């Protein structure tokens, strides 16, 4: 669920 | 560090971004132009750029992908870990560029009306063409002040910005929307699906000294990795690496 | 105060010799090669090399070459004022380089039957067909150890060695057999005739903002002085240039 989501899309 | 980066098109579209994306790289390579090996690099990729700008309108489908990746971005509002701080920038960022790809004069127009880029180019289909004899203008261009050549290539690199600006945010969101999944080809096969893709990366090891030679099927595809030197490069029966539909 | 070297060759022949002497000097131009632009650059260059060599027949018109600048010597031997100790060197020069390039295989030989050369050269009709999707071999060679790319490129360039010699010393001597004089153009136009002159070579000033128009035919030429500012700038009544035919 929070790994799905794109690196550059990831942060705080 | 110890792995190469391959990419391959799944679609004629991303075929023409890939290509777009590196030919205006290399205007940028070797600046400043000084001899007479710069210029040829330079008016070289130039010329390939108004190659494929003739085919058809990249403004109309980079315009409409700008909106596809405006879209794909506005659905990740909300999930939890989402730097939504970062997303609103970026679709900002396409929206600029959109208007800017827009309101902007027809795709390397300013290029083709250039009178020496015209020469140029008239004599790049030819082998040994491009000498002095067969080019003063260019041979003087090349005696001017050093100011002057990084004036008008300055200019000439900058009537790209609106294409170059689309590009360069599109192929960026699509490398990064999907990220790298471990995968195993033995006897140097593979096969898998790529659905919506529209584009292929591959990172293998640096010191197998093998490439990917990858064919298109419908929405799937099949790789055959092959060793640089077919002389004397083995291809194992494990090869582990780093695939990527994006 | 600054001047600008233009060469016209007076014949397919040197036309064609000029070319070859470009192509070579390129080649050593920007080594070591480390970067796709620098990769290509090589690889396009021993390519309009190797079509230069399949379409004409350089290796024969050379070794005539070797021969006439031979006898064109020998006729100065024991002349008083002639240094005898230097064209006697001079001799057995052009006697060892036409001996080494007729000992020497075919001209591009070794190039042409490369394993990569074949496939970079393939792919040189084609806008955008030298990326890293197209070109997968190149790719991974530009990752290879430095000592082995050196190795292969060394190989490569020794390979036109006997013709890099033969052909340097033709130039040469073609060269230092006519002096440059001072001469005056009316009106923007020059014309005389050449005679046994293979190579024009006309210095003109910078300042001049003129480009010089070399037309040739038969046994005689015809320079035109045209502006640079396209018919916006003017042509002097006289324009003093200096002219060698070799």
């Amino acid at each position: 669920d929070y790994l799905d989501i794109p690196a550059f899309l990831r942060k705080q | 560090q110890t792995q190469v980066l391959f990419e391959h098109p799944l679609n004629e579209k991303m075929r023409t971004w890939l290509r777009i994306e590196f030919l205006i790289q290399q205007l940028t390579v070797n600046l400043p132009i000084v001899d007479h090996a710069g210029a040829l690099h330079f008016f070289r990729n130039v010329s390939e750029l108004l190659d494929v700008f003739e085919r058809g309108e990249v403004r109309t489908e980079l315009l409409k992908e700008l909106d596809r990746q405006q879209r794909k971005l506005q659905t990740w509002i909300g999930v939890p870990g989402v730097d939504q701080s970062r997303i609103e920038a970026l679709i900002q960022q396409l929206k600029a560029a959109g208007s800017v790809l827009i309101s902007a004069p027809r795709i390397g127009q300013f290029l083709r009306e250039d009178r020496l880029i015209a020469l140029v180019r008239q004599r790049l289909s030819i082998p040994g063409g491009c000498c002095s004899f067969d080019l003063p203008t260019l041979h003087i261009w090349l005696h001017l002040p050093q100011a002057q050549r990084d004036s008008q290539v300055e200019t000439w690199i900058a009537s790209l910005n609106p294409l170059t600006q689309a590009l360069t945010m599109v192929l960026d969101l699509i490398r990064q929307s999907a990220p790298f999944r471990k995968q195993t080809s033995l006897n140097g096969f593979y096969q898998d699906n790529g659905g919506d893709a529209d584009l292929l990366r591959l990172n293998l090891s640096l010191d197998s000294q093998l490439y990917p030679q990858i064919s298109g099927h419908k929405s799937r595809f099949a790789i055959r990795f092959m060793p640089l030197d077919s002389e004397n490069g083995q291809v194992p029966e494990r090869l582990d690496f780093e695939l990527a539909c994006c």
